[PDB]
């Protein structure tokens, strides 16, 4: 019997990125449960500031048994629900690609246009027509979210949600 | 802290005596074993001179000793 | 460790060696063989001339004796008194008995956690020399205190 | 604090303790998990190292051990291990109120005597098991010097605890072998005193045996019939004296 | 019997943004219930002014049982309903992006327009064509609300809703 | 709020308890001198019983019913065997536990909060003080009651108004099988509990000089 | 009875690219299982930063038996979910093809346009009209993902998912 | 090693051995898929030669 919503500790060790969902396991290290293992997954948020974890498959050692307490975790030592990782992956890349393709489009058309009032013509040429297709491709791929990644070497704290026996 | 200080120093711990040995042939004033002849005139804890505390707990802050006594001085009042 | 005593209370054996050296520097005999300890004091440094009255300067020395004596965990302290030969036998016996009684009474009033204080004085029956020049000036007239350190 | 706690609570009313509460509570919410790990690894290391030291020390003192515990000299004339005897003195029993039981001396047989082949030496009572563990897997690690030094001191505590545990095990084993030898020498004493029946063995023996495909030359069967036990006809007891 | 609509106190220690609902916890610290605790979630508001805590699962230790009182939160010593956090997170970024892209679009078109009455033309080029795509992207992403976040160390008071036994 | 008052009550109870146990330990020797029991023990290591005497009692049962008695006597706890003299440490030694949990929620922020903090804390403190002293006086009353009943039994037995306890013992030689033996058997039993007498001749009058 | 959530090690010896799924047999070598074979295939991630193998057909020799444990992979020497492969296969090819076709288009049209204000006209010709079909073909073929390929000389590690008997 | 395991545990409390945990991951797997095969082929060649 475990109190509904208490806190314990584990360490997660699986290395996986928040792009391909997969089974992740942690291991309870202290307290009453020693060597108990816990397999679950994650899910993706609407905004990329955090990462929360699914944990539902609990296996207690000793006997051939597997309980199904489905409970989540908190971040130790800062007491949040996020992940300590990197999130600045895909802002500057898409912004720079869009701005470069746009600037190319403008350079070709306006520098051709202002001729009334050879190599410079070739600059007009190059930016004039490599701008447009690159611009619409950047408009296509602009919406890619910035990922987070779990670590293969971080501990964690786990709260409970429901009761067991 | 230095038990056999101002002498040759610590020789070793004679656990039959539960005492340190100084390097000159004199007994220390410290100890090394918990099975030692030490005077004990002050204690901690609750439900002393009774059966001890019950491993089971109350919903309230009432604490009940194993021999049926209830200690308000350990318990919380209102 | 935060709830158990790391040592017996009031113990600094460095200071004990210091005061033991100072006692022998004073000239009061400190003798240490085995776990049996002997302290010997000349009677002229304690009393008047064949009198059972404490000299008022001697209480500082007595306080030093008690400060040494409080250190060691003990059981029993034996006090023996010795004198010269002055008038008769029972006179010397009575004087020794009174002297040992007075020092035992003040010490038992003081804080030395013995269980047993034994006292006796025998006059001039066991001299420590053949040199019998003076009266209470002679070193055989004395007070000895012995004990055994236990554990 | 809360010792001179009128002054303690009036001091905790000050705001510097309140702003120091914020940094200490977030530490206090989680940090205790490292202490169990440190105690576990300290217990492992101290138990293993103290076990190795005591096994080496026991091996150093081999000869006098076999000198004192001569099981081989203690055996009876028919290769019989003596039984085990215990004697209890001045026993009071309070089963309940209003009813007391009193005895002065009593005797118990623990292990009944039986056959043997070899004298059982001390190595099955006192030799300690040793392995070399080379797998410290410490999942939790310190970050700054404070958790580093509390990690160090908790490992010191676990180290000392493991040493003490090993010494406790040694004391239990040496008590066990001492009481077994005491039972044997007590049996010898009482059989000298004529308080027990000596063990008794019958034997039969046949000559040649078997068919033309299997033979033995002479077949001897030895069977023990009378287990040693104490007598109750105490008026035939033989006393002793000294000089 | 716990009375309907009484006042108790607990401590919220799990910091969570108003972005992803999930299991959050508090533990009743004073009053009759000591050692009892309460898990649940939050609710999102329509505007940028408050946050309330969806708390529904109460547990009292000792026996393998769980009560089912669901109740909400009140401000400790202020008697309000909001969250003590920041709310000015995402006004200035979207406003600055919108104004910058608009200013760029205008710079290109009007400084090309006034040419009747090299590097200046290139300035026209750059602001001209990087204004438009950035401006329509800003019109895409302007509608993201400013969130609130509970803190990792904020205690709270509790009003009750229903009773148990 | 009142939380500071309650935790100050807890702290004052603890501090008064610790000082009380300190003083009670420091005054040691005369305590067990005056509360001897082993000098008061009976012949067969029997703790002698406890007796209560009441004088000049009147009861009104209801409207128009009264009863008057001169002296009433009551046996409180029946005597039994024992293996040790009971001591005062299971009557007087208070419990002690350091309270290490000031709940850090309602810390003051304004000086008015500090003022009400101080005043509620000190009145809780004096509440804890008085509660501890009440516990101590209840304990000293109960141990005084125990000793008074015991010594009243002793003087009633002196005055020949109680039966003494009666004991038979049975004696056997060696017993048991060939594997378990006991040299002697002494079975010590008590048949008659000590009790009051009802007749008139056996009353032993006292005098002094 | 193999308990849930353990680690074993094996060898992958076949080569297959992440384009044609097929029966690949790895060989469990250590722990309790020696000579055990494991037939499965892979999965395609949405983004190609990792690779995992779906392994389900596990058999031990000795008796004619085949248990049905399906589990996943952990990296030998890394304990991560990636693969030992490169990822730069299809960036430069499509970008260079697109940019060359566009620059050709621009060269033909703009150097024909700037004629007013023979061999150069043939350069105009060539880039002018081979640009367009190549550009739309590049727009067609631009979407090819950067692939990965398993090694025919790299072993593996295995974490467990469920139990057996 | 573990005789002065007080000092060894202090060294692993220090972070200089934390990077050593990574470099022991590479060599702890590849050798174990080789050692038994090497032992088996050595056994085969030795048995045939000695026979």
């Amino acid at each position: 019997i475990i109190k509904t919503g208490d806190i314990m500790f584990a360490v997660l060790d699986t290395s996986v990125n928040s792009d391909e969902p997969g089974p992740i396991l942690a291991t309870i290290v202290t307290g009453k449960l020693k060597g108990s293992k816990l397999i679950g997954s994650f899910n993706l948020p609407s905004n990329a500031d955090k990462m929360v974890i699914t944990f539902n498959t609990m296996s207690i050692p000793g006997a051939e048994k597997t309980i199904s307490i489905s409970a989540y975790a908190i971040d130790p030592n800062t007491a949040r629900t996020a992940l300590a990782s990197r999130t600045n992956h895909h802002y500057l890349m898409r912004y720079g690609s869009l701005f470069a393709s746009s600037f190319l489009q403008g350079f070709g058309n306006a520098f051709q246009s202002a001729n009334t009032t050879s190599t410079l013509e070739n600059a007009v040429i190059g930016l004039a027509t490599v701008g447009k297709a690159w611009s619409q491709q950047a408009q296509q791929l602009f919406n890619t979210p910035t990922t987070v990644e779990v670590y293969s070497g971080t501990g964690l704290g786990i709260l409970f949600t429901q009761d067991v026996t | 802290d230095g038990c056999c200080s101002k002498m040759g120093g610590i020789n070793y711990c004679d656990s039959s005596a539960g005492r340190l040995v100084c390097n000159n042939g004199f007994y220390s004033t410290c100890y090394c074993t918990r099975h030692a002849v030490m005077d004990l005139q002050f204690l901690m804890g609750c439900c002393l001179w009774h059966g001890g505390v019950y491993p089971q707990l109350n919903s309230s802050g009432l604490v009940v000793c194993n021999d049926g006594y209830v200690s308000e001085e350990c318990s919380l009042q209102k | 460790v935060p709830k158990l005593p790391c040592r017996v209370d009031g113990a600094c054996d460095a200071t004990i060696i210091k005061m033991m050296t100072d006692l022998n520097k004073k000239g009061i005999k400190v003798a240490s063989v085995g776990q049996n300890y002997l302290i010997s004091i000349p009677a002229s440094a304690l009393f008047a001339d064949q009198s059972p009255r404490l000299n008022w300067a001697s209480y500082s020395l007595l306080n030093e004796i008690a400060a040494f004596l409080k250190q060691f965990r003990k059981i029993a302290i034996t006090v023996t008194s010795y004198s010269s030969k002055y008038v008769s036998v029972k006179r010397e016996r009575a004087l020794t008995l009174a002297r040992s009684r007075v020092v035992s009474e003040y010490l038992w009033s003081q804080g030395v956690d013995s269980r047993i204080i034994f006292t006796q004085g025998l006059g001039s029956d066991k001299p420590i020399t053949s040199y019998t020049l003076g009266g209470d000036r002679s070193p055989n007239a004395r007070v000895e205190i012995t004990f055994r350190r236990a554990v | 604090g809360d010792t001179g706690s009128l002054a303690g609570l009036q001091a905790m009313a000050d705001s510097k303790y309140t702003r120091a509460q914020k940094k200490q509570k977030m530490g206090k919410i989680r940090e205790m998990a490292l202490k169990e790990t440190a105690l576990s690894v300290g217990a492992q290391a101290g138990l293993a190292w103290r076990a190795k030291i005591i096994d080496e020390q026991l091996n150093k003192q081999a000869r006098n051990l076999d000198a004192i515990y001569d099981f081989n000299s203690l055996v009876l004339e028919h290769n019989i291990l003596p039984p085990v005897l215990l004697e209890g003195r001045n026993t009071l029993n309070l089963a309940d109120a209003q009813s007391i039981r009193i005895s002065d001396r009593t005797y118990k047989v623990a292990k009944q005597a039986h056959f043997i082949t070899t004298p059982p030496t001390w190595r099955q009572y006192l030799w300690m098991d040793y392995v070399k563990p080379e797998a410290p897997n410490v999942t939790l690690l310190p970050k700054t010097k404070a958790e580093k030094e509390i990690w160090c001191i908790y490992t010191e505590r676990g180290w000392k605890n493991g040493i003490d545990q090993a010494n406790t095990i040694l004391e239990e084993n040496i008590a066990r072998i001492k009481e077994d030898f005491g039972g044997m020498i007590l049996y010898r004493k009482l059989l000298a005193m004529n308080m027990v029946s000596p063990p008794y063995v019958s034997h039969t023996d046949l000559g040649v045996t078997g068919d033309g495909s299997e033979i033995h030359i002479d077949d001897r069967v030895l069977r023990i019939t009378a287990l040693p036990e104490l007598n109750v006809n105490s008026a035939e007891w033989r006393a002793a004296v000294a000089k």
